[PDB]
């Protein structure tokens, strides 16, 4: 039953001169399946994409997944100026208002987007926040991971990685990465992480790894992953992957000239320095090789400044500065921040008050003669 | 009259249907893999993070009656926490 | 009820293809690092030594 190589447009003409849909859907379907495994039969694909979406349930997912194969296979038949068109077209179809046939539309789009070229001609066309809907609450059981895939297969690309980061998707995913359901889109969004960090050629990899990475619940949370034992080496790899790299940004975040950057440009946001062990214990005499008044200008900007958030993290910055130098107790004596912080103590903010506690405690830790 | 009957799991449901499962009571689950040790029992990392909790649980119920604190009860069989709320827990 | 036996060719088929199919297409897609970046290599072995000639 194999050697078809003529009647292609006596099929396609019969397709198209059909007035029972049923039975076109039959003509359709036994394409579909013989287009599986075979090779190319796109002019004609451009007179089959218009007589397609028109009235008709199961012929439009089937002829979606019709064209798509159409377009993911051929070097010649690379359409993408007509598929420009098309992803076009069906972005209409690929609301999320429908029911029972999405699934079937987000795996065209998943053979759609697994191109190359097309898919940096489709993000432009795109508008991504649309997948971020999908991304939305809308019960994505296997939806998120034909979505997450075409989040990674759109994450190959250096040129289009730097247009991924106008967006929060990489925080927007961690809540999904969160999730820890199924399983297996637990895999897929792991190297996807991993596919956004490493194939990325730029600085903006501390970018991408400060809104995620970094500042939300995701190095925690691979930690317990690297505790799990699942059988998958692809994705016990891509652990231990993301471990190193973001455990060296985190150490790398914490030079004490980046916590310089943060005290004398100001705004004072709490980092992973702020809260890191090894950069209180190691950036020690950093505030007294400074020419210490500036350990005062952070004194100085938490005196003088109300700031119910950021002279939160002065607070602890403070107190690890007399935890790490008992010396420094007599400095903040000199500069006089102990009768600022005891009546910061004094604050009606919470966390304010809380984080001015356990400075003012740590103040008078070590007790010498007055 | 009882009967060992088999049943089967998917893995995406062995939280929740067990849970519910245990909230009925009529249940004699019997281990029919006796050749192994009491480690390697596929879940022996999450279940000292419980037991991590449980030595948290009966260290501050310890210090709670040395300040003298009244408790409260509201004895009620609550609902059982899910997995995805267990990492919540720790923090 | 004898569906039981039916129940397992109904649902645990389908955790069959599921595994099968979009664990392997994780794998097919991953041609664009592993023919078009490894493809990307040898191009430029082509042109270090189109750079005599031309």
């Amino acid at each position: 039953q194999t050697e078809g190589s003529q009647c292609a447009k006596t099929f396609i003409n019969l397709m198209t001169h059909i007035s029972k849909e049923q039975t076109v859907q039959y003509i359709l379907t036994l394409v579909d399946d013989t287009l599986q495994e075979n090779h190319q039969r796109n002019t004609a694909w451009s007179y089959f994409l218009p007589m397609l979406n028109r009235q008709d349930l199961f012929t439009v997912h089937m002829a979606a997944r019709i064209i798509a194969k159409l377009a993911a296979w051929g070097k010649e038949l690379m359409e993408g100026s007509d598929l420009n068109y098309y992803f076009n077209w069906i972005k209409t179809q690929l609301s999320s208002q429908s029911s029972q046939y999405v699934q079937c539309v987000a795996g065209c789009l998943q053979l759609m987007l697994r191109v190359n070229e097309y898919r940096f001609a489709w993000v432009e066309a795109d508008g991504v926040n649309c997948i971020m809907g999908v991304l939305s609450n809308k019960c994505g059981f296997q939806l998120q991971y034909q979505m997450i895939f075409s989040v990674w297969l759109l994450a190959f690309s250096p040129q289009m990685c730097e247009h991924l980061r106008r967006y929060n998707i990489i925080p927007v995913l961690s809540d999904i990465l969160q999730e820890s359901v199924k399983e297996k889109v637990t895999r897929i969004i792991l190297a996807a992480f991993r596919n956004f960090l490493e194939k990325s050629v730029e600085r903006e990899t501390r970018q991408e790894y400060a809104l995620a990475m970094i500042q939300c619940k995701v190095l925690k949370q691979l930690e317990n992953l690297e505790q799990q034992k699942y059988d998958d080496e692809d994705i016990s790899e891509d652990i231990k992957f993301l471990l190193e790299k973001l455990g060296e940004s985190v150490q790398d975040l914490s030079s004490f000239d980046e916590y310089s950057s943060e005290l004398k440009s100001g705004r004072l946001e709490w980092s992973p320095v702020h809260k890191s062990e090894k950069f209180w214990r190691e950036n020690a005499a950093r505030l007294n090789e400074k020419n210490y008044e500036l350990l005062k200008i952070l004194t100085k900007l938490l005196e003088v400044s109300d700031d119910p958030q950021v002279l939160a993290v002065a607070a602890h910055d403070v107190g690890e500065y007399v935890r790490h130098y008992p010396r420094g107790k007599r400095v903040i004596e000199q500069l006089g921040g102990k009768q600022l912080v005891m009546n910061h103590m004094h604050h009606e903010d919470q966390q304010v008050r809380y984080n001015a506690l356990l400075a003012v405690q740590k103040l008078m830790v070590h007790n010498w003669e007055y | 009259e009882m009967t060992l009957a088999q049943l089967f799991l998917q893995s995406e449901a062995a939280y929740c249907c067990v849970s519910e499962l245990g909230e009925l009571g009529k249940v004699q689950f019997r281990d029919l893999n006796p050749d192994v040790n009491v480690f390697q029992r596929k879940f022996v990392n999450e279940v000292r993070r419980c037991e991590e909790m449980d030595r948290k649980l009966r260290f501050v119920e310890k210090e709670i009656r040395k300040a003298n604190i009244p408790i409260m009860d509201t004895g009620e069989n609550p609902e059982v926490p899910f997995p995805r709320d267990m990492i919540d827990l720790e923090a | 009820s004898d569906a039981d036996v039916q129940k397992q060719i109904k649902h645990m088929m389908a955790f069959i293809e599921q595994e099968a199919n979009e664990k392997a297409e994780e794998i097919d897609a991953k041609a664009e690092e592993e023919f078009n970046i490894e493809k990307g290599r040898l191009v430029q072995t082509q042109r270090l030594k189109i750079m005599e000639y031309y």
